[PDB]
């Protein structure tokens, strides 16, 4: 199990596409109404992690719990016919289920999970957690309209001017986004999260987006990944006195931002080096 | 009813948007498409983005309107309404965002009335 | 809401465009078509191309106008406007795009006022 | 089935006409409201290559699936009459349907699709993806008004003159447009994208335009096409560290660009030879 | 139908008068704002060719679509009643209407038209397309004003002392204009373009300006038209190379251009004719 | 407003033309004819003939001016305006024709000042 404790900051941008769209507000990007800033819900980025693993590992001891189309209760029940068929007599039978699940599915071993639907198999908080991530400076969504040559059905058999209904697509000209991530240790000891999993996880973060290109998203990237490393199971210094040392600022010259050259990144390493560590990953 | 000169930004912007929508309606009679879902979401916070862009293309709709009287009447009406404003704000407070909707709906109610705009124009 | 000196290029250009449209309209009555409709979007996007041609076109309407007092007053208003601006810009920004329409509409409202322009000539 | 993932940069210039269509709400070339730059929606470029296929191969295994008068529901339904999909089940129905559809077409095999309208068939994601393109330097629209010799109809406007309504033809004096594209092998397995198909894609881009003209479009032509290929199924370097290798700059002593001569192209291959191949196609 | 892909470059000059009248501003020559060059709209060229054909041939299968005063809907309904002999399914009815049209009017086989405005008849595409033509060197406009012997109407303007109908007849001391045109075989099959029709087109170009003189228009003359003939149905070379094989240079000695002698035409075909057929049709 | 030394042909030549206009207008109270419009389009097109002719026109209007101090102030200012120029270009592109009109209208307001030109001559 990991014998340290990690806190890290993450910096990623978007070029010309909807990062994740309101399931209700049509499909337009998620923005903060009062301040007009962008939002990227965590589950989205986490799901990208899971997809990356699905493509890369494809064996046992790295299978993934959530799939494109599957029945959850089936996965629970299948675990219920392992060796411990009833030997734990409902007292830790659920606990044995937790141990087996966390033994197989890397998803559950890393992020939290809930398996109490049918024959309840437990709960795990999850050694790794991530925050919402939002835009440094306001963004403006450019609605579009596009057209399809041929009609889906025959119900609108006739073709007129109002026919060939357009339908739309949304984009964002530019942005930038800050992510804050925490790694627990004491929670890690429970589900056997191991150092090797952590190494895989960093490689997952740095190379996440190249392996995920759809029609809507368009180009995205990874601008920075900085990791602060504690020196004790006990929290050496609080969070903010860490995070404020990595300050990103709009440059003065431009009023409207369009590309990463505009922004400026500043890393502050005054005296944290005495116990804490800072490692650079993004660049 | 509808305040002639409530003068708080949201209300006047809402009236403006409603008038533009009605223009879009009569300009293209054989149509059901509404700028509503197009730009209420934009209008609430940052009108500075959307209002000018729409204004760019109002004249085309206006000319495509067949009947001269409606066009000139609506022209004078929007001239009246735009008098109150002086500058497109970039951000709005919550109450402003709501009052924008109230103004939109009051303006739509007033416009859809049978002859009020006719009377006001005839005064002009 | 007609500021006399806003100094924003968009506002003053909108004033200029309103003056141009009104001059052309008063020049010949039997014409529904408006140069404003044909040029508005391109002008607000970028003034150089449309404005050069408009400048070349102005003298014809100015002289052929039947009544002398209208001609002199219109020229005077042109003088009262042009001193703010210096040179036709190559391109516009968004807030400038909006302020252009604002200035145009404000000047139209001032012009439709019956005698105020004659007054402002009189104090000259 | 294709193995090595690819990335590529595309450069095409519109000479004297509407490069992409009117936004369907305010009819002009597609324009950035703020920067003054110009955009062409990717979908247009995709449809151009679809047309070129439809006029080039004309064979089974190369049908196109969206044609000017096709109706989607019947095309989906007819696929439900193949022998394989005769006796199957809920999941099996859909899976066999996808297999057959990908079997016969090329549009589907290369770009994704949605086949859930009537008797469902599913979705595909498409190994090949393209972004929006953007203009290097701001474009300065021109609007033109032209007349019609005769009345459109014996309508209310049956009067002798057409001087009342003329209609307009927008245009663009010149420009360049820059586009990015990705080829991902991880999906080729799910659809059967094959090497011959990729060769068709490369041959298609370079000759997309000459075999397609129209009045409104006016002359267009393609200048640049540079392809990087990776050595292994995992990206050797992230995208941007590559894309910065290819840069175009407006010439030093020119105030307004009016031809391809004005711009200048430059290529970076100082170290790129690690495990990556730079094939030069456009010129 | 057609046999080989065809391309052509076209030149023509004006000694005085108004080549095209811009209805934007008075009747000035359509001029490029920034560079001070004059665009000659293509639709003018196409109208001139239509007028010539209407003048000479005057036979069935060669009727001209857009006459002086023709109301279009009468023609489309006339065709439909003609093919109400068919009186059959809508798709078939529309296609038969297309066929009867293409059979009848030289314009339609030569260039498309949107007939579908009334009783639908479809969208032809046309296998011959031409681009806008722009002056090789900056134009020179010389406004002129003139006098009327008599007043137009018995109104208040009927005073002898004051005359204001100064009139405006702009002109150009000299210039040239360049155009590019494409003939794509494939589209013919939808419309059945025939060899003879193409031949009459070739004839109509080189002999056009003689049959079109007007007071406001003044003298024009075509200088040189060159035709590139493709070796096989697919283009052996990109259009750009072929077009730029032909060059026009202002004479070094002159600084102002007033005659054809002030310009020099350079034609080069050492090797790119290895499969192309260059015919120096005129000039 | 204006600039003494914007240093481009259109601005300065329009200033020149307006100067000439006011000289001839003031020298003849009984001068109803609007010589301005008579040559304005000409100069905007090309000056190479019109300004040369106006130069020989000048001395008559100069002498028949009623007040001589006005005249001497005029040739003074003429000296400063013409010093910036260095040649006549026959051909005139569009943008500097725009600057021509700009300079005209700008320096007209300078002309309309009650006592400014006298002052400017006073420090001379």
């Amino acid at each position: 199990t990991i014998e340290k404790r990690y806190d890290f900051v993450f910096l990623f941008d978007v070029q010309d596409g909807n990062p994740n769209g309101d399931p209700d507000a049509g499909n337009l990007p998620r923005i903060d109404p009062q301040t007009g800033e962008g939002l990227v819900t965590d589950v989205c980025l986490k799901r990208k992690v899971r997809n990356f693993i699905q493509m890369t590992q494809n064996d046992e001891h790295h299978d993934i719990f959530i799939r494109e189309k599957g029945i959850l209760n089936n996965l629970i029940d299948e675990a219920h016919e392992q060796e411990n068929v009833k030997g734990k007599e409902k007292g830790e039978k659920t606990e044995a289920a937790r141990q087996y699940m966390c033994s197989r599915y890397y998803d559950i071993r890393t992020f939290g999970a809930v398996m109490t639907t049918g024959k309840n198999a437990g709960q795990v908080r999850g050694p790794v957690q991530l925050t919402f991530s939002r835009s440094i400076d306001p963004i403006m969504t450019l609605e579009h309209s596009i057209t399809r040559m041929a009609v889906t059905n025959e119900k609108d058999a006739s073709e007129t001017g109002d026919n060939r209904t357009m339908g739309r697509k949304f984009t964002v000209p530019y942005g930038l986004y800050r992510c804050h991530g925490f790694i627990s240790t004491h929670f890690a000891k429970q589900t056997g999260f191991s150092e090797n999993d952590l190494e895989l996880f960093w490689q997952a973060l740095v190379n996440m987006f190249d392996h995920d290109h759809s029609a809507a998203r368009g180009q995205m990237n990874a601008r920075g990944l900085y990791v602060f490393e504690h020196s004790n199971n006990l929290g050496d210094a609080p969070a903010d006195s860490l995070f404020k040392r990595i300050q990103v600022v709009k440059k003065d010259g431009v009023e409207v931002v369009r590309s990463f050259d505009d922004y400026l990144v500043s890393v502050d390493d005054k005296n944290l080096e005495e116990t804490k560590l800072l490692r650079k990953l993004g660049g | 009813g509808l305040d002639r000169n409530r003068q708080d930004i949201g209300y006047v912007l809402g009236r403006l948007f409603a008038v533009l929508e009605k223009i879009q309606a009569e300009a293209n009679p054989g149509l059901n498409a509404t700028i509503a879902d197009r730009y209420f979401g934009s209008a609430s916070s940052t009108p500075i983005a959307v209002f000018g862009t729409l204004m760019r293309l109002l004249p085309h709709h206006l000319n495509k309107l067949e009947f001269e009287g409606r066009a000139v009447q609506l022209q004078w009406e929007i001239r009246q309404i735009l008098e109150h404003c002086q500058r497109f704000p970039n951000h709005l407070n919550l109450e402003q965002q709501g009052l924008f909707a109230i103004g939109y709906y009051h303006e739509t109610q007033f416009l859809f009335t049978k002859d009020a705009l006719k009377n006001l124009f005839n005064e002009a």
